[PDB]
C-alpha cells in the first residue's frame, strides 16, 4: 500500500517553498547593486577568496558524502549510515566555522551590517544560508540518535533519504549565492 | 563663517513648525515654547534622537554639521546652556571625565540611582514613562541631560551640580557601564530576580533530570 | 521649586497656608506608609513616587496620596530666609513623620 | 500519478514564459532598465513549479498504475493495510509555546529571552521525533 | 460524602465531591470584595470599568448555575 | 581485616541491628530523591557556612574603607560591610565560596517546596505520617526566616532597605504590643548598634541548630515508620518492594550527592549572585530602583505592594494597612501545618494508608492544590512590577491593578480547569482498559471500511474482541513502543558491527532475564 511515498512529497513541496524565500532574499540584493554606481563594493571592502574556494569544495564533497550514506542505507545496515553521516556532519560543521572566521577577519576592518548597504546585504543574504546549514546539522544529529534506539525500519531508511535531499537543496542553493557574490559582483 | 544661521532656520522650518511654530513658540496643541532653551536641550534632543517625533530613543536624522546648525539657530533666540567644546572646537568627550570615582559615585547613589539604577541600568516610573538604561551615552550626552533636564527628568543647574561634580559622575557612569563582572556572567544587573529565574530554570531542572535518570519511574 | 507657570493649582491643606516661601514647598522624604525614601520626583506631573511599594504622592495638593496602599500624606516643613540671604526652617513639624503606630500619626 | 505531473508542468510553462516577457519588456520602454525584483520572484517562482512537477514525472514513469489513477476499479482493489497514523499527542502546543517565547524574545529586544526560546524549541523538537521510538524503561 | 460513578470513574479511590453551595457563596463573596475595591485613591475612573465588568460577569454565572439547578435541568 | 572486625565484635557485638538496617527495603521511585536534594542543600549549607565564619566581623561601628577596591576609597562604611568587601577581593577563593553559600541557598528553598508539592499531591500526609508533615512545615517556616536573616548581614543598601521595611515598619505598627516589641528587638529605634550582631547570633547558632534537631527528628519519623509507595503488580499495604540499601540503595545515595555538589559547584563559579560592590553601605537618605527580597519572601512583598490602603482611625488611635499583611501572612502559616486534620475532618475518612494516590484520582484535592500555586504565583509575579514593566512594555498601574484583579479571579478559574482536566485524564484510563492500546495501523476491509488495530491487555472473548479489566490505581500504557513492539537495535559499538553469534546470544539472554523477573514479581 501507498506505492509513492508520502515524506518524500512533504519534504518536496516544503523545499520549494523554502526556494521561494531564498528569492526574496535575492531580490532584496539585486536592488542597491543596481543604484551603486563604479566600485559597488565600497572601498574598505574586498572579499577574500582564497578561502571562499575550499569551504565551498568542502561542501561539495559533503554532499557526496549523504548520497553515499543513503546508498548504504537503502539496503539494511545501520552502521554504514552512521559512518557516512558522522562524516556529513563534521565536513559540515567545519564549512560553518570557516565562514565564521571569515566573518570575524572582515567585519574587523571595516564592512558591517549598520555601516553599509552592501554589508547590510551581504551579511542578510550569507547569514540565513548559515542558518539553514546549522538546522541541518541539527537534523543529522537528531536521525543518528534515532538510529541508535530501536531496530532499523523501512521508516528510518525514508528519514534518512528526506534529510539527505535537504542537504543537497541547502548545498546547491550555496553554490548560487556563491557564483552571485564572488565572480559576478 | 558664524554669521550664517540660515542653514539652521532651513531645517528647522521644513521639520519643525508642525508642532513648535514658525517663530518657535509651541503650539498650543504639542510642543513647548523653544525659547528659554538653548543649544545643550537641542543637541541633547536631537543627537539621541528623541527629536523629530511622531518619546523614545531612536535613529538620529541630523549630522553633517546640522546639529549645529539648529543648535546655533535656536540659541540665536534665548539664552539657553550651550554644549562644552574643546580647543578645537569640536564637542568635548574626554575632557568631560574627572578623576575621582568615589566622590561621583556617591553624588550617584545620592541624586541618579533613584530612578536609574545602583549601576546605571532602567527603572520604571508611574503610568507608562520609565528611565532608560545608560550604557550606550556618551560623555557630551550625559552632562547635556543632567544639564537641561529633559522630560520628566529634574533639571541640575551649574549652581546646585558644580562642574567638577558633573565631571565626577559622567566618569562613574562611564566606568560603571565598561568594567567586567568578577563573579560570573551577570544575570542583567539586577537583584534577585533573575537569580531566583535562574536558579529554578537550571539547578532545579538538572537536579530533577538527574533524578529522573537515577531512579526508576513506577 | 514648582514652576511659576502653574502656581495656580496649589491646594494648601487646612493648618499649613504660610509654610511655603514662595515656590519652595519642602516636604519630608520619609514615605508615610513604611519609611523608605520616596525620591522619585516627576518634574511635570508634579507627582512623588515611593520606589519600595509604590505610592504616588501629589506635590501640587499637599502631598496627598494618589495611588496603592499609602493612606497619609507627607508632611511639610515651614521654611524662610534670614538675615542673610540663607534658607533656614521656620519651625518644626506639626505632626510625627514616617510610619504609623498605635499611639498617633 | 500522470495528472498532478501535467498540472505542475502547465504552471511551469506558464511561469517561465510570463519571467522571461517581463523581463525583456522592462529592459525597454522602462525608466530604469530591469527592474530587478519582480524579474526574481518570477523566475524562482518557475523554479519552484518545475522542481515539483519534475520530482512528480521521475515518480510517474517509476510506478504501476494505482487505484486511485486507476478507473474501472473497484473497493475490493484498496482492501489492505495503510500507514501509521499517529493517535494523540501533546507536543505540538509545547513547541508552538517555545516557538511564540523566542519570538516575542525577538521582538522586544532580549537576547535571553532569544537564547531560552531556541533552547526550548530545540528540546520540544526532539521530543517530538522521539515520541513512538523510546524503548522500554532499562530499570 | 458521594457522587456516582459514571460522573467520575474513580469516585471510590479518592475525594471526588464538592458541595455547590460552597461555590456559589464564594462566587457572591468575590463579586462583593470586587466591589468593595473602589475605596482608596484612584484619581481616574478607568480601574473601576473593570472592577464593576468583573463583577457582572461572576454574578451572572452564579444566577445562571442556580436557576438551571432549580428547575432541575442540571443534575 | 579479620582481627579488627573480630575484636570490634566481642567489644560491642552489634552483628543483628547492622544485619538489620543492610536489609531494609526503598522504594525506587524517582520521585523519592527530592528530599535528599534539599538535605545534600543543606549538608553545603553547613560547610560553607563554617568557611565562612572565619572571615565575617559583625559589628555596626563606622569606618573608611581604604582597600583594594577603588571606587569606595575614602566612603564611610560599617565594619560588616568592609568585612564582607575583604571576603569578596582580598581572600583567595571567598567570592567563589559566598557564592555557593547563596546558590545553595536558594536550592534549598526550592527543593523543599517541590517536596511538599510531591508530599501534598500524592496523599502521603494521611493518618500515620500527620505529625511528619506538621514537622515539615515547621522546616519551611525556619529556613524562609534564616535565608532572610542570612542575606541582611552583609548590610548594604538593599538589605537595609529590606530590613528597615519589612522587619521595622511592620513590627511597629502592629495593634497593641507593637512599639514595645520593636524597641525589644532593635534596642531603641530602627537604625542602631546591636541589630547586626543579633542577627548574627541567630543566624549562625540558633536557627540552624533547631534545623539540625528537626531534621534529625524528620529522618527518624521516616525511618522507622517505613516508605509509602504508588500501587503495582505486586504492590500491598503490607510489604514494601524495592532494593535492599546493602549494594544498591547507599551508592544511588552517593552519587546523587555527588551529582548535586557538582551542580551546585559550576552555577556558584559561572553565574554571579548579589554583587554587594555595585551597591553602596546603607544609608537612610538614598534609595535604588529595584527593591525585591529573594524569590521566597517576594510573595510577601507582592501581598504588601497589592493590598488596599484600608486604615481604621478611632479614638486617640491608629491601625494603619501592613497589619492585613500580617494576620494574612499568620493565617497562611497556620492553615499550612493544620491541613491534614481539615482534610479528615471534611471527608470523615480515619484508615490507614500506605499506598499512595495519583493525582488525578482524586479532583478535589488536585483542584486546591493548582489553585493555591496559582494564588502563590500571581503573588510572586505581582513583585517584579519594575522589572516587568520596564523589559515588557506595560504601565506601572496596569500591573498594580492585574495583580490586584488577579489575586481574585485566576484562583477559581484554575480550580474549574484543574477539575474538568482530572475528569479527562480518568476517563482516558478508562477507555484503554476497555479497549487496548491503539497502535495508530489503519486498514481498508474490502468493503471500503477503516478500522485502527488496537493490541489487547488481558484475554480476549471469542470473536475477537477483548474482555475489560478493571481499574487497579497503578498507569496504564499508551504507546506501542513503550511494551516491547520495535526494538533490538544492533550490537556494534557505533561505527563497527559485533558477531553473529554476539548479538544472537545478548539479544537472547536479556529476552529471558526481563520474562523472569516480570513472572517473579507478578507470583508473589
Ligand atoms: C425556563 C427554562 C430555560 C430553558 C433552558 C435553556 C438553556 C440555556 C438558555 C439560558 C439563556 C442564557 C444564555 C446566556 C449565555 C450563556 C453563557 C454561557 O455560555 O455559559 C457557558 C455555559 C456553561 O455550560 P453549562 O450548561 O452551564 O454546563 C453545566 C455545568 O457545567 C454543570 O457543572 P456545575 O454547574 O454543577 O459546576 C459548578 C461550577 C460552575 O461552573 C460552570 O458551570 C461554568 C462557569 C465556570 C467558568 C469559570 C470558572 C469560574 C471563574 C469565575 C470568573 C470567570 C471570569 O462551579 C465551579 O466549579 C467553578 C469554580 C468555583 C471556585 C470555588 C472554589 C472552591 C474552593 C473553596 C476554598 C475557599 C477559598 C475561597 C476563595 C476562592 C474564591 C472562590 O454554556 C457554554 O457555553 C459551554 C457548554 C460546555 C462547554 C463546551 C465548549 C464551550 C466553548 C466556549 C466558546
Ligand atoms: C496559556 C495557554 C494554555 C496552555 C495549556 C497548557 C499546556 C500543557 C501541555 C502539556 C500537557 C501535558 C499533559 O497533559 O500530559 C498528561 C499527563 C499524563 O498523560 P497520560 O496520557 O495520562 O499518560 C500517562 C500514562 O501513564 C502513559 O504515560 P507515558 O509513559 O506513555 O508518557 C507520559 C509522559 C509523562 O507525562 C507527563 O506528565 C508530561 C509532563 C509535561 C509537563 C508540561 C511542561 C509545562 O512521559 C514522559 O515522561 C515524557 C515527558 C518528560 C518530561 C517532559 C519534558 C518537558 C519539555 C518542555 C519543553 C517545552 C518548554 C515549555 C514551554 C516553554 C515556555 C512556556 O498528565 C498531566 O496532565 C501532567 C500535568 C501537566 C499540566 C500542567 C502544565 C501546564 C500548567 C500551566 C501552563 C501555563
Ligand atoms: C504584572 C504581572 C502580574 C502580569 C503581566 C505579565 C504579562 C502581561 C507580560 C507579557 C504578556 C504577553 C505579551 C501576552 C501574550 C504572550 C503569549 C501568547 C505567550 C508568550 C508568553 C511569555 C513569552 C511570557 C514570558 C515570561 C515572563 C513574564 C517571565 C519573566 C521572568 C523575569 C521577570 C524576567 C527577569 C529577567 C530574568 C529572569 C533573566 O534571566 C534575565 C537574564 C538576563 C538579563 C535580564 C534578565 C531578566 O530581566
Ligand atoms: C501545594 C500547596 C501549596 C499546598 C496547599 C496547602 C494549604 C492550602 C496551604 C494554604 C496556602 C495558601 C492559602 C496560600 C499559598 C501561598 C503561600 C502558602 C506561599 C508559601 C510558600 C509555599 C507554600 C510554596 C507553595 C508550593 C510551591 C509554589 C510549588 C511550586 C513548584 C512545583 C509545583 C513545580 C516546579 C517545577 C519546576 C522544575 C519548573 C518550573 C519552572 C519555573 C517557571 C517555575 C515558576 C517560578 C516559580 C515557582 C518561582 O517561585 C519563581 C520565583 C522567582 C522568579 C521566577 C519564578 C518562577 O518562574
Ligand atoms: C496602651 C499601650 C500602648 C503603648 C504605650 C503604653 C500605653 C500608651 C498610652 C498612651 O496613649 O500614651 C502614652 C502614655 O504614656 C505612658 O503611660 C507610657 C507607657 C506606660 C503606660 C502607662 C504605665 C503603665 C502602668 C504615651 O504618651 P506620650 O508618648 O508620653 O505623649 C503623647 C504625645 O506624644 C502626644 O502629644 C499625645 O498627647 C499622645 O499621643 C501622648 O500619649
Ligand atoms: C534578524 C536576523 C538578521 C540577520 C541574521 C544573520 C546575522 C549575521 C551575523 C554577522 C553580524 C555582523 O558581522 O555585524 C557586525 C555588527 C557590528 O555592529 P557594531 O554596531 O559596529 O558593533 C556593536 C555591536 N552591538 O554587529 C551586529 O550588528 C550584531 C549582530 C546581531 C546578531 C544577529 C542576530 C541573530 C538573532 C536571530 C533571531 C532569531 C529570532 C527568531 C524568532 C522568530
Ligand atoms: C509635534 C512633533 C514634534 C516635532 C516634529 C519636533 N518636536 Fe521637539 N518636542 C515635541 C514635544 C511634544 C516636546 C516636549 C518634550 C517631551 O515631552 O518629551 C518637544 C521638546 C523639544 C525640545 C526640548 C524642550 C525643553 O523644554 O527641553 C527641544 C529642544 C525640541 N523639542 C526641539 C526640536 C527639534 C530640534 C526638532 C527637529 C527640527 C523638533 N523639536 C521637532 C514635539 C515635536
Ligand atoms: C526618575 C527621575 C530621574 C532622575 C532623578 C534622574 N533621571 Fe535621568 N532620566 C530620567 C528620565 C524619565 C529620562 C528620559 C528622558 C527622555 O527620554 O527624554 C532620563 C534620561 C537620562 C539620560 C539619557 C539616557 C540615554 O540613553 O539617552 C541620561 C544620560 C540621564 N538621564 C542621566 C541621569 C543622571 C546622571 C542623573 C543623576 C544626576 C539622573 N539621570 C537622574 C529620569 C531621571
Ligand atoms: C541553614 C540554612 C542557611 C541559609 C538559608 C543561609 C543563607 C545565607 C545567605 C543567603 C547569606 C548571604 C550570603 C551573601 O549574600 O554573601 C548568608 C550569609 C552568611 N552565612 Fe548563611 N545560611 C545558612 C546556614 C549557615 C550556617 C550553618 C553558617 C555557619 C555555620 C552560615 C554562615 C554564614 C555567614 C558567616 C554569613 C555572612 C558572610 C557573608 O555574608 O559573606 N550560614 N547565609
Ligand atoms: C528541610 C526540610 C525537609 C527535608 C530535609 C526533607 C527531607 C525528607 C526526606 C529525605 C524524606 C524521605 C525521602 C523522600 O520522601 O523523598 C522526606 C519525607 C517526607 N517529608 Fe520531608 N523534607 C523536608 C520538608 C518537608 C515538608 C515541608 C513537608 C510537608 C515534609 C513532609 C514529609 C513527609 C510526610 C514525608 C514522608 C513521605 C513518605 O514517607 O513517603 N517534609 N522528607
Ligand atoms: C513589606 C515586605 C517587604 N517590602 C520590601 C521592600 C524592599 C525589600 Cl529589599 C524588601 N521588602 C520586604 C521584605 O523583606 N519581606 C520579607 C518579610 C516580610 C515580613 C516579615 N515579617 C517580620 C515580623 C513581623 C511580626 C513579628 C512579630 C509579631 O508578633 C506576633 F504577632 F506575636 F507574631 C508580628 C509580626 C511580621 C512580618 C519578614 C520578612
Ligand atoms: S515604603 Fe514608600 S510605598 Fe511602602
Amino acid at each position: 500500500l501507498n506505492r509513492p511515498n508520502m515524506v518524500s512529497v512533504g519534504t518536496i513541496v516544503w523545499l520549494s517553498s523554502e526556494l521561494m524565500f531564498f528569492a526574496g532574499l535575492f531580490a532584496m540584493y539585486f536592488t542597491a547593486r543596481a543604484q551603486a554606481g563604479g566600485a559597488w563594493p565600497p572601498e574598505p571592502t574586498e572579499l577574500n577568496l582564497a578561502l571562499a574556494v575550499p569551504v565551498t569544495l568542502v561542501l561539495i564533497a559533503s554532499s557526496f558524502t549523504c548520497q553515499m550514506g543513503v546508498f548504504a542505507a537503502e539496503r539494511g545496515d545501520v552502521f554504514g549510515l552512521r559512518r557516512w553521516y558522522v562524516i556529513t556532519f563534521l565536513m559540515g560543521l567545519f564549512f560553518v566555522l570557516g565562514q565564521g572566521y571569515e566573518y570575524i577577519h572582515l567585519v574587523e576592518h571595516g564592512t558591517t551590517i549598520p555601516g553599509s548597504a552592501y554589508g547590510s546585504v551581504f551579511y542578510l543574504a550569507t547569514g540565513f544560508h548559515g542558518l539553514h546549514v546549522i538546522g541541518g546539522l541539527v537534523a543529522f544529529v537528531l536521525l543518528l540518535a534515532r538510529t541508535k534506539m530501536s531496530k532499523f525500519t523501512p521508516a528510518q531508511a525514508t528519514a534518512a533519504i528526506v534529510v539527505s535531499y535537504y542537504w543537497h537543496f541547502v548545498d546547491i542553493v550555496w553554490i548560487a549565492l556563491f557564483a552571485t557574490i564572488y565572480f559576478v559582483r | 563663517s558664524s554669521a550664517l544661521l540660515r542653514t539652521g532656520k532651513q531645517l528647522f522650518d521644513t521639520s519643525c513648525v508642525s508642532c513648535h511654530g514658525a517663530n518657535l513658540q509651541g503650539v498650543p496643541d504639542h510642543g513647548p515654547s523653544l525659547i528659554g532653551v538653548g543649544e545643550a536641550a537641542v543637541y541633547f534632543q536631537v543627537s539621541t534622537g528623541r527629536m523629530p517625533a511622531m518619546a523614545p530613543r531612536k535613529d538620529p536624522i541630523f549630522d553633517e554639521a546640522q546639529i549645529d546648525a539648529i543648535g546655533a539657530y535656536v540659541q540665536a533666540n534665548g539664552g539657553g546652556p550651550t554644549v562644552v567644546r574643546n580647543p578645537d572646537g569640536s564637542i568635548a568627550t574626554q575632557s568631560l571625565r574627572g578623576n575621582d570615582l568615589g566622590r561621583g559615585g556617591d553624588l550617584f547613589r545620592l541624586n541618579c540611582a533613584s530612578c536609574h539604577n545602583f549601576t546605571g541600568k532602567g527603572g520604571a516610573l508611574s503610568s507608562g514613562k520609565y528611565a532608560p538604561d545608560l550604557a550606550p551615552a556618551n560623555e557630551q550626552q550625559i552632562l547635556t541631560a543632567m544639564l537641561t533636564g529633559p522630560q520628566n527628568m529634574p533639571k541640575f543647574s551649574n549652581r546646585q551640580l558644580s562642574f567638577e561634580a558633573k565631571k565626577d559622575i559622567i566618569a562613574y557612569v562611564k566606568v560603571a557601564t565598561e568594567a567586567r563582572q568578577p563573579g560570573g556572567y551577570l544575570l542583567g544587573g539586577f537583584g534577585p530576580a533573575p537569580e531566583g529565574m535562574a536558579m529554578w530554570i537550571i539547578g532545579m531542572v538538572a537536579a530533577i533530570g538527574l533524578a529522573l535518570w537515577i531512579g526508576a519511574r513506577s | 521649586r514648582i514652576k511659576p507657570s502653574d502656581l495656580g493649582r496649589v491646594v494648601k491643606r487646612k493648618g499649613q497656608e504660610s509654610f511655603n516661601f514662595g515656590e519652595f514647598f519642602a516636604f519630608t522624604k520619609v514615605c508615610s506608609h513604611l519609611g523608605c525614601p520616596s525620591s522619585l520626583y516627576e518634574q511635570q506631573s508634579y507627582r512623588i513616587l515611593c520606589p519600595c511599594h509604590q505610592s504616588q504622592f501629589d506635590a501640587l495638593h499637599f502631598a496627598k496620596p494618589i495611588f496603592g496602599p499609602a493612606a497619609r500624606a507627607l508632611a511639610q516643613l515651614p521654611i524662610t530666609i534670614d538675615t542673610d540671604g540663607y534658607l533656614v526652617a521656620n519651625g518644626d513639624f506639626v505632626e510625627p513623620v514616617g510610619p504609623a503606630f498605635w499611639e498617633r500619626t | 500519478m500522470h495528472i498532478e505531473a501535467r498540472l505542475f508542468e502547465i504552471l511551469t510553462a506558464f511561469f517561465a514564459l510570463a519571467a522571461v516577457v517581463y523581463a525583456v519588456l522592462t529592459a525597454m520602454f522602462a525608466t530604469g532598465g530591469v527592474e530587478w525584483a519582480g524579474t526574481t520572484a518570477l523566475v524562482l517562482t518557475t523554479g519552484l513549479t518545475l522542481i515539483t512537477g519534475t520530482f512528480f514525472r521521475f515518480v510517474a514513469r517509476r510506478l504501476d498504475t494505482r487505484p486511485e489513477d486507476y478507473e474501472d476499479a473497484e473497493i475490493s482493489d484498496g482492501a489492505g493495510e495503510l500507514g501509521f497514523f499517529a493517535p494523540h499527542s501533546w507536543w505540538p502546543i509545547l513547541i508552538s509555546l517555545s516557538f511564540s517565547t523566542a519570538a516575542v524574545g525577538a521582538a522586544l529586544w532580549l537576547p535571553w529571552l532569544i537564547a531560552a526560546g531556541v533552547a526550548f524549541v530545540i528540546t520540544s523538537v526532539c521530543g517530538l521525533v522521539f515520541e513512538y521510538y523510546w524503548g522500554p524503561e532499562k530499570h | 460524602t458521594g457522587v456516582d460513578v459514571e460522573d467520575v470513574p474513580s469516585a471510590e479511590w479518592g475525594w471526588s465531591h464538592m458541595p455547590i453551595g460552597v461555590m456559589h457563596i464564594g462566587g457572591l463573596l468575590s463579586a462583593a470584595f470586587l466591589l468593595v475595591m473602589m475605596r482608596g485613591n484612584h484619581v481616574g475612573h478607568v480601574e473601576d470599568w473593570f472592577l464593576i465588568g468583573f463583577a457582572a460577569v461572576i454574578v451572572a454565572l452564579v444566577g445562571r448555575n442556580w436557576w438551571l439547578r432549580r428547575r432541575g435541568w442540571i443534575r | 581485616l579479620a582481627r579488627q572486625a573480630e575484636d570490634i565484635d566481642t567489644r560491642y557485638h552489634p552483628s543483628a541491628a547492622l544485619r538489620r538496617q543492610l536489609n531494609k527495603v526503598f522504594p525506587t521511585h524517582w520521585s523519592f530523591l527530592l528530599g535528599e536534594i534539599a538535605l545534600y542543600s543543606f549538608v553545603v549549607l553547613l560547610i560553607t557556612g563554617v568557611y565562612l565564619t572565619l572571615f565575617f566581623d559583625p559589628s555596626m561601628v563606622d569606618v573608611t574603607y581604604n582597600g583594594v577596591y577603588q571606587p569606595l576609597r575614602g566612603v564611610e562604611m560599617s565594619r560588616a560591610y568592609q568585612s564582607a568587601l575583604d571576603i569578596s577581593f582580598e581572600v583567595r577563593g571567598g567570592l567563589f565560596v559566598r557564592q555557593i553559600h547563596h546558590w545553595a541557598a536558594l536550592m534549598f528553598a526550592a527543593a523543599i517546596m517541590v517536596h511538599l508539592a510531591r508530599i501534598f499531591f500524592t496523599g502521603a500526609f494521611r493518618r500515620p505520617r500527620e505529625t511528619n508533615w506538621v514537622i515539615g512545615s515547621l522546616l519551611l517556616i525556619l529556613a524562609m526566616f534564616e535565608g532572610y536573616f542570612g542575606y541582611s548581614l552583609p548590610d548594604d543598601l538593599l538589605s537595609g532597605l529590606g530590613l528597615r521595611a519589612a522587619l521595622s515598619s511592620i513590627t511597629l505598627g502592629m495593634p497593641v504590643i507593637g512599639t514595645w516589641l520593636h524597641w525589644a528587638l532593635f534596642g531603641g529605634d530602627f537604625p542602631g548598634t546591636i541589630l547586626i550582631p543579633r542577627l548574627y547570633a541567630l543566624h549562625i547558632l540558633l536557627l540552624p541548630g533547631i534545623i539540625l534537631a528537626l531534621i534529625g527528628l524528620h529522618l527518624a519519623l521516616v525511618w522507622f515508620q517505613k516508605h509509602t509507595q504508588f500501587p503495582g503488580p505486586g504492590r500491598t499495604e503490607h510489604n514494601v518492594v524495592g532494593v535492599r540499601v546493602m549494594p544498591v540503595f547507599a551508592f544511588k545515595s552517593g552519587a546523587f550527592f555527588a551529582a548535586i555538589v557538582g551542580v551546585l559547584g559550576l552555577m556558584g563559579g559561572l553565574l554571579q549572585i548579589n554583587p554587594i560592590w555595585n551597591l553602596g553601605p546603607y544609608k537612610p537618605s538614598q534609595v535604588s530602583a529595584g527593591s525585591q527580597p529573594d524569590f521566597y519572601m517576594m510573595w510577601t512583598e507582592g501581598l504588601a505592594r497589592i493590598w488596599p490602603p484600608w486604615e481604621f482611625y478611632f479614638w486617640h488611635h491608629t491601625i494603619p494597612a501592613p497589619v492585613w499583611v500580617a494576620v494574612i501572612m499568620g493565617l497562611v502559616f497556620v492553615l499550612l501545618p493544620a491541613y491534614p486534620f481539615l482534610e479528615k475532618r471534611f471527608t470523615g475518612d480515619y484508615a490507614h494508608h500506605n499506598l499512595l494516590q495519583r493525582p488525578r484520582d482524586v479532583p478535589v484535592r488536585t483542584a486546591i492544590g493548582a489553585m493555591a500555586i496559582a494564588f502563590y504565583m500571581v503573588l510572586t509575579l505581582a513583585a517584579m512590577n519594575d522589572i516587568i514593566a520596564l523589559k515588557f512594555h506595560i504601565s506601572l498601574n496596569a500591573t498594580t491593578w492585574i495583580g490586584r484583579i488577579g489575586m481574585v479571579i485566576l484562583p477559581p478559574f484554575v480550580y474549574f480547569i484543574t477539575y474538568r482536566w482530572c475528569i479527562g485524564l480518568q476517563r482516558s484510563d478508562r477507555s484503554v482498559l476497555e479497549h487496548g492500546v491503539e497502535t495508530g495501523i489503519i486498514k481498508r476491509l474490502p468493503h471500503g471500511a477503516y478500522i485502527e488495530l488496537h493490541q489487547p491487555l488481558g484475554p480476549v472473548d471469542e470473536h475477537g474482541h477483548p474482555i475489560p479489566l478493571q481499574y487497579q490505581g497503578a498507569p496504564l500504557p499508551k504507546r506501542m513502543n513503550k511494551l516491547g513492539s520495535a526494538g533490538s537495535p544492533g550490537s556494534g559499538s557505533f561505527l563497527f558491527a559485533d558477531s553473529a553469534a554476539e548479538d544472537a546470544a545478548l539479544r537472547e539472554a536479556g529476552h529471558a532475564a526481563e520474562q523472569r523477573a516480570l513472572a517473579a514479581l507478578r507470583e508473589h
